[PDB]
RNA sequence: GGUUCGUUCCAUGGAAUUAACGUAAACCCUUGCUUUAUUUGUAAAUAUUAUAAAGCAGUUCACCUUUAUAUAGGAAAUGAU
């Protein structure tokens, strides 16, 4: 029966072997020579770049367009040429449209806006969740429920909210307001696949919300407000684009918080909350009277 | 012996509810469809989680 | 003491616009623990003690969300993966978060009482068939069977019913080793015979419990639940209906 | 102030964000009133389709359309649906 | 003509006009969306031009 | 597009999210077991028919097979029950 017990003392050795193995991995490793590691698959998440250069965009396959036949002729202003039977998106057009978008994400985050990073694809969940953390925004990595903006009253009815202030800390006293208030809507939607989910973008146009999308060679550029011509089918290009936009929001949220500690609010109270103010004093006016 | 139970609202009993609505509808000028909405609007239901 | 001049509504959870906010918040947490604690060793699947994880219905209720079956299946794999970590090396956070997925349900226990044996060695079995209720007292004997104080041939005028009554002893080849004293009530001839079959079987199993597999294949352990249907209004009988006239 | 105890303007009070006394100061009018019919397995179903315009009188106008089996429920739908669809209409010299 | 009309390239123009005046005449307009001043000086680029 | 006794369940749709009735569930009788009660019912009795209050139980487990890996199904006197 020892043949069945010889797996236990082996399990009792895993902690010892692991500890000794990890220690051994620190001494001998890196002895031979220094490696010039200039690319890691998970580098756009651990430390995304502040800006994207022509080399970063080309290395991430951001210039690979769709087949020449499967193209929207309207979006031919960004195509550089044809090669390998596909349309090549101009690297300089992508960098310019990307920096311009990074400026929109920063300003919207600097003015206390609610951003929504949307990437709905098999492997786009870690990318979108990471960018939302940096920018302190909301993420969406699943199918967009039609009507979450135009019919928010029903869909987002029971989801809880909170009232914050200059330094983004809760304010006690708006409990009654958080039950009659209607749900929120994003102030800026950053879609990473506008071709797939057109129901979300149309609602934003109907609801007067600015949008940013990665327009591929076959996507209609008239669906978003700020286009980023690039390859959306490459999971490596999506991570770079979203990474740059994530850093933008982070840089914007910092300035907003740095300006609040000096008593300089970069935004005025929203219209809905503002209305609940004058009504609050109106109720208090009766107390002074009676 | 009598055990009269005083009701706070008239919606907690079907007998009292159908009689009130019947007296309201006895008038020739009674707006039938409108008197029913006034009653339902007075019926408060507790919030619930559908799931 | 009034409201703050500057204020704005902000969502509590980052997955505010998702299908199931509360679920993804818990799912993303596992993904966060699966990236930093992935370097720890693992235990073979055959050495990890079994655990009864929660089902899709249990999660749908506590979270109040309509979680998708597929999205939950991929989330359960994480729990199974994080569970294979070595216990000693397993951190404290993974332990607690893994305890919220355990299904602490206990099914009801309904164990039948064993048929005892009298001081004189007579075990009492009970059988019923469609009206009847037999009570067979089986003892070691020479094979004498008495039903209601009468011999098997004096009570059952049909040899088919006699064999069915003692079929339990016949299939096991023990007619010449037990004395049966039966007492039946209600039912007809065959109904009483089939009831005596189940009675002797239960009584016989009190003496030799190892005969159940044989009585199983002989058909003396199953309680036939068939019962006379009732008559229904509009019908002549249970199912038969009166003549339907088209014209 | 007891003006709206039917609960009809409550939802509209959130979208538009203005008092109920102000919602009644708008110029509403039922322009069109059609009597549409749909043939189903259970016979005809006759509905009323009503279009209502809501206007502030100083450069805001909205158009709402709805229908229902009752002519009254259809007018209330378009009224609320027209007050929330208001848009600023440019006008030369406000005339 | 089956496709829907996307007015995403005019959200600022449309949204800004809706905030110039208040529905209730005689009162000051309420505060606009928090994004109106963020993209104030970042107009879209010309699209759909071969 | 599959699946299910079933608009049942899963997946999916460039539009959906939900409510009521029916459906379903539950209820009555019946089947097995447990506990309580022993007369006007039961030969005796250390309690086993009957009587009737409450509770549990199923397709549950095992085996075989299994699509898109998401939802599962088959086998029917010789696995358990
Ligand atoms: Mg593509
Ligand atoms: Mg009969
Ligand atoms: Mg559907
Ligand atoms: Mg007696
Ligand atoms: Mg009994």
């Amino acid at each position: 029966d020892e043949e069945a017990l010889k797996l236990k003392q082996q399990i009792e050795a895993i902690p010892g072997n692991f500890k000794l193995f990890k220690q051994t991995k620190a001494q001998t490793q890196k002895l031979g020579a220094g490696v010039e590691v200039r690319y890691i698959p998970e580098q756009y998440l651990r430390n995304p770049p502040s800006d994207a250069s022509l080399e970063d965009l080309m290395a991430a396959q951001a210039h690979m367009g769709h087949n020449t036949s499967l193209w929207n002729p309207a979006n031919a202003r960004y195509i550089y040429g044809v090669r390998q039977g596909i349309h090549i998106i101009s690297l300089e057009t992508t960098a310019t449209h990307l920096r311009r978008a990074a400026r929109v994400v920063e300003e919207v985050a600097y003015r206390g806006g609610l951003i929504l990073f949307v990437g709905t694809r098999p492997g786009q969940r870690p990318i979108v969740v990471r960018a939302a953390e940096l920018a302190k925004a909301c993420h969406l990595f699943t199918k967009w429920r039609p009507g979450t903006i135009t019919n928010r009253e029903q869909l987002l009815g029971g989801v809880p909210l909170t009232v914050v202030d200059e330094l983004d800390r809760p304010l006690s006293g708006f409990e009654d307001h958080l039950h009659d208030r209607r749900p929120l809507a994003p102030d800026l939607v950053v879609c990473l696949n506008p071709k797939e989910n057109m129901t979300l973008l149309y609602e934003c146009s109907l609801a007067k919300i600015p949008t940013i999308g990665i327009i591929d060679t076959n996507t209609n550029p008239s669906w978003v407000t700020y286009q980023i011509p690039a390859n959306d089918d490459s999971l490596r290009a999506t991570a770079l684009i979203s990474g740059v936009l994530g850093r933008a929001g982070e840089r914007g949220q910092k300035r907003r918080l740095e300006a609040a500690q000096r008593g300089v609010v970069t935004w005025k109270t929203p219209a809905d909350v503002q209305g609940y103010f004058e009504l609050a004093s109106a109720r208090a006016a009766d107390a002074r009277r009676r | 012996e009598f055990n009269i139970v005083n009701m706070r609202s008239f919606l907690l009993n079907s007998d009292i509810l159908t009689k009130i609505l019947a007296l309201k509808l006895k008038n020739r000028n009674a707006r039938v469809i409108k008197i029913m909405d006034v009653i339902l609007n007075k019926a408060n239901l507790p919030k619930i989680n559908r799931v | 003491f009034k409201l703050h001049p500057y204020a704005r509504a902000v969502p509590v959870s980052p997955s505010y616009f998702t299908r199931t906010p509360r679920f993804y918040d818990n799912y993303l947490s596992l993904e966060k623990l699966m990236e930093e604690y992935e370097d720890l060793p693992v235990i073979p699947a055959t050495a990890v003690e079994r655990v009864a994880w929660k089902t899709l219905e249990d999660i749908r209720k506590e979270l109040g969300e309509q979680v998708k079956a597929s999205e939950f299946a991929r989330c359960l794999a994480l729990v199974k993966r994080l569970n294979s970590i070595h216990p000693d090396l397993k951190p404290q956070e993974i332990k607690d978060v893994l305890d919220s997925f355990r299904r602490n349900v206990q099914p009801f226990t309904n164990v039948a009482k064993p048929i005892p044996i009298d001081q004189f060695g007579r075990a009492c079995g009970v059988g019923k068939r469609k009206a009847s209720s037999a009570r067979a007292f089986v003892v070691e004997g020479t094979g004498e069977v008495l039903v209601n104080g009468k011999t098997l041939a004096e009570y059952f005028g049909r040899v088919h019913d006699r064999e069915s009554a003692v079929w339990a002893l016949r299939a096991t080849n023990r007619i010449d080793k037990y004395n049966v004293w039966v007492k039946v009530e209600g039912g007809g001839t065959t109904g009483q015979a089939e009831a005596i079959t189940l009675a002797i079987a239960k009584a016989l199993l009190a003496h030799e419990p190892a005969l159940k597999p044989a009585l199983r294949r002989a058909g003396c352990v199953t309680r036939d639940p068939r019962k006379v249907e009732r008559k229904k209004h509009g019908h002549v009988k249970a199912r038969k209906m009166p003549t339907w006239v088209k014209r | 102030d007891g003006l709206d105890d039917k609960g009809q303007y409550q939802e509209l009070k959130k979208r538009t964000g203005m008092s109920v006394r102000q919602i009644l100061q708008l110029k509403t009018k039922k322009l069109v009133h059609r009597r549409v019919v749909n043939q189903t397995r259970l016979g005809k179903i006759a509905s009323d389709s009503v279009m209502v315009i809501a206007g502030n009188g100083d450069g805001w106008l909205g158009l709402g359309m709805a229908k229902s089996v009752e002519a009254s429920i259809a007018v209330e739908k378009a009224t609320l649906l027209a007050i929330q669809n208001m848009q600023p209409i440019p006008r030369y010299e406000n005339r | 003509g089956k496709g829907r009309i996307f007015q995403a390239a005019k959200v600022y123009q449309r949204a800004s006009e809706a905030a110039a005046t208040n529905i209730v005449s005689g009162l000051p307009p309420r505060n606009p969306p928090l994004w109106l001043k963020a993209i104030e000086s970042i107009p879209p680029a010309e699209i759909n031009t071969r």
